[PDB]
């Protein structure tokens, strides 16, 4: 098959500015009747995708003059002229000239805003929770910018990656910043065994690791 | 112009699904069509094209499993999908392809709002909810729902009075079951004082949990 590779795959990007995205094909384009079949699509949330440009420049009737594409054999460029908000989305590269017919990973469109350093939260399991046996560790980390951010669980001491859960917000559309939970779920058995539940995040907002931590004899 | 899909649900592993894309506003016979999913991952696949003169093209790992057909008296497209498997699962949307046999133009122009397809193991199961509180100028509390399916859950905080400061997370899959979380930060002079629950809502189950958070020393 022929494989689609975009980058970024994130653009911040400020109102007004100019994006430009690439996708590269791990093989030629060109169809055997001279022609190349390679498409850019926007898809907002909750919306199905929606054709921009067909066959490498041809703006699809309706989008405005600000979308331009170019590029040949192997290599193609999407530019928006002007960035407006209703461009936020993300935006793939297809190629139709060979089965199958592929879709690049997709480049997302976000909004540039000064970094802020995340707000973190620790919560020791409930005791409804324990009752039941089981003894979940949740960390918040909120409103932090860029979305860029590494967290680590340790107990007393050593790094933990079994029976951790992390889901990440889409950019609030409020502030434009990112909000994270990470969730470090044990038996309430080995929870028991152990004293110190850290919950530290690396973000460029400081030099230090920003650790947040629960002690089960400080309670 | 339209295309709507239908026919997405719950299917074990292994079963059988039929999608029925209905057209309307334009000449269904006269174009080329296709079914394209949209993966959890939100990846995008080709899955087949069936041609206005009645060429098929196909994925090669549907080649077998999946049977395009299409009713050229009726402007409906369908999709007979067999020995589906967890790979499978994903939103099936419908697309029109601006050709007819001997074109040399190729696109697709329309697409439908598209139906979801879960393949899985799996019962209608209510969550379990767990308050999240402290063990400063304001306050962040939680809410744990884990355990439950299917999608989606509902959370609010107060009622809907709350608002402001809220932060509820997507689900993720982990052994089977989705768990979610929520929070919601106040300023420290409205809680313990006043009160605070999370109003989650399983609407698959009919389930509503209001889990009011109250201080504990852990
Ligand atoms: C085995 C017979 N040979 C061929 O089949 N082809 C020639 C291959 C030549 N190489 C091996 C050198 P091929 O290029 C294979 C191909 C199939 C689908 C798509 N895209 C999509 O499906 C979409 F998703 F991008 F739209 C792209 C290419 O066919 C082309 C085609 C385009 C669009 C559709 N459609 O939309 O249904 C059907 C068929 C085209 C010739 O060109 N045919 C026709 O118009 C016939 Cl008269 Cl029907």
């Amino acid at each position: 098959d022929v494989l689609m590779t975009q980058t970024p795959l994130s653009l911040p990007v400020s109102l007004g500015d100019q994006a430009s995205i690439s996708c590269r094909s791990s093989q030629t384009i060109v169809h055997s009747n001279g022609d190349t079949y390679l498409d850019w699509f926007l898809q907002k949330p909750g919306q199905s995708p929606k054709l921009l440009i067909y066959k490498v420049s041809n703006r699809f009737s309706g989008v405005p003059d600000r979308f331009s594409g170019s590029g040949s054999g192997t290599d193609f460029t999407l530019k928006i002229s002007r960035v407006e908000a209703e461009d936020l989305g993300v935006y793939y590269c297809f190629q139709g000239s060979h089965v199958p017919p592929t879709f690049g990973g997709g480049t997302k469109l976000e909004i540039k805003r000064a970094d802020a350093a995340p707000t973190v939260s620790i919560f020791p399991p409930s005791s409804e929770q324990l009752t039941s046996g089981g003894a979940s560790v949740v960390c918040f980390l909120n409103n932090f910018y860029p979305k860029d951010i590494n967290v680590k669980w340790k107990i007393d001491g050593s790094e933990r990656q079994n029976g951790v859960l992390n889901s990440w917000t889409d950019q609030d559309s409020k502030d434009s910043t990112y909000s994270m939970s990470s969730t470090l779920t044990l038996t309430k058995d080995e929870y028991e065994r152990h004293n110190s539940y850290t919950c530290e995040a690396t973000h460029k907002t400081s030099t230090s690791p920003i650790v947040k931590s629960f002690n089960r004899n400080e309670c | 112009v339209k295309l709507v899909e239908s026919g997405g649900g719950l299917v074990k592993p292994g079963g059988s699904l039929k999608l029925s894309c209905a057209a309307s506003g334009f000449t269904f016979s006269n174009y080329a069509m296709s079914w394209v999913r949209q993966t959890p991952e939100k990846r995008l696949e080709w899955v087949v094209s069936i041609s206005s003169g009645g060429s098929i093209y196909y994925l090669d790992s549907v080649k077998g499993r999946f049977t395009v057909s299409r009713d050229n008296a009726r402007n409906i497209l369908y999709l007979q999908m067999t020995s589906l498997r967890s790979e499978d699962t994903a939103m099936y949307f419908c697309a029109r392809v601006s050709h007819y046999d001997g074109s040399r133009d190729w696109y697709f122009d329309v697409w439908g709002a598209g139906t979801s397809v879960t393949v899985s193991s799996a019962k209608t199961t209510p969550p379990s909810v767990y308050p999240l509180a402290p063990g400063n100028s304001m306050v962040t509390l939680g809410c744990l729902v884990k355990g439950y399916f299917p999608e989606p859950v509902t959370v609010t905080w107060n009622s809907g009075s709350l608002s402001s400061g809220v932060h509820t997370f997507p689900a993720v899959l982990q052994s089977d079951l989705y768990t979610l979380s929520s929070s919601v930060t106040v300023p420290s002079s409205t809680w313990p004082s006043e009160t605070v629950t999370c109003n989650v809502a399983h609407p698959a189950s009919s389930t509503k949990v209001d889990k009011k958070i109250v201080p504990r020393d852990c």
